[PDB]
């Protein structure tokens, strides 16, 4: 759903 | 009255800006190039996908965001990354022409540069009233850092689960804001504040509102929508 937000939250 | 615990905070928020504000906007240099049709749509898109990453690295660091479950990380983003970006940018805005100037000429952008992007004077004007207001208040940069931080943990964002532990996190923010204020800003700049500055949250509630409204817009024709970067899509919408 949010890949590119959650990587960047990683 | 400011407890070792609250200038711990502080120093974390302004060392996570520092971090993630760069005030010789050299990337700018990486963006499509501005022109000067949505001539402005590609450059100034790609300006907010770099500032989401910025305002993303700022809120990994304010104390108690990592607590959260990730979908509460990600509702918060989501819904206070362009209020954010707003509040971030009043850094470069000037009162000296009313735009935000970062470094040059080409990287200086007036209200006719966000308009040639596609938004309009229903945006733009309390977009401009709001950076003026800001700026007004001359904060210190304890008090701009903690805004921001203020901003991203609200519990009342459309989407949040865990509501209560939100309104924790932003409960010690608000207090150290509030104690900050008491004990090292002097008056009369000190007058009413907080409650100033909690206007000014008010105030990019409803930017934010008009901003999704106009985006939705613009947004909805393909033509544009390929324009914006893969970051902007998945933050704001598709
Ligand atoms: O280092 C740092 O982080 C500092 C980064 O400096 C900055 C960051 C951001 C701004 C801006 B300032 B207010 B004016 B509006 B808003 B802020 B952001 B740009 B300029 B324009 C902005 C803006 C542009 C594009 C849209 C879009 O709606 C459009 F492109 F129009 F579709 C988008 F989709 F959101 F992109 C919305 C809002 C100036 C300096």
């Amino acid at each position: 759903n949010h890949p590119m937000l959650m990587n960047l939250l990683k | 009255k400011l407890s070792e615990e609250q200038q711990h905070i502080i120093a974390i928020l302004l060392d996570a800006h520092h971090k993630t504000y760069d005030p010789t906007y050299a990337d700018f240099r990486d963006f499509r190039p501005p022109v000067r049709p949505l001539s402005m749509l590609p450059h100034l898109a790609d300006l907010v996908s770099y500032s989401i990453q910025k305002v993303i690295g700022f809120a990994k660091m304010i104390p108690g965001f990592r607590d959260l479950t990730s979908d509460d990380q990600i509702v918060l983003l989501k819904s206070s990354a362009i209020e954010v970006i707003m509040l971030r940018s009043n850094q470069s805005f000037t009162m000296d022409d009313m735009s935000w100037d970062c470094g040059s000429q080409d990287y200086k952008y007036d209200v006719t540069d966000v308009s040639k992007a596609g938004h309009t004077l229903e945006l733009i004007e309390p977009l401009i009233k709001f950076q003026v207001g800001l700026k007004k208040l001359n904060l210190h940069e304890e008090e701009h850092v903690l805004l921001m931080a203020i901003c991203i943990v609200s519990p009342d964002r459309p989407g949040v689960q865990d509501a209560k532990l939100v309104e924790a996190i932003q409960d010690r923010l608000s207090n150290t804001l509030q104690t900050y204020i008491r004990c090292r800003h002097p008056p009369p700049g000190s007058h009413q504040l907080y409650a100033k500055m909690i206007q000014k949250l008010a105030d990019l509630r409803s930017l934010n509102e008009e901003h999704s409204k106009q985006y939705r817009s613009l947004s909805f024709q393909p033509e544009n929508s390929m324009k914006l970067t893969p970051l902007v899509l998945e933050v704001f919408g598709n």
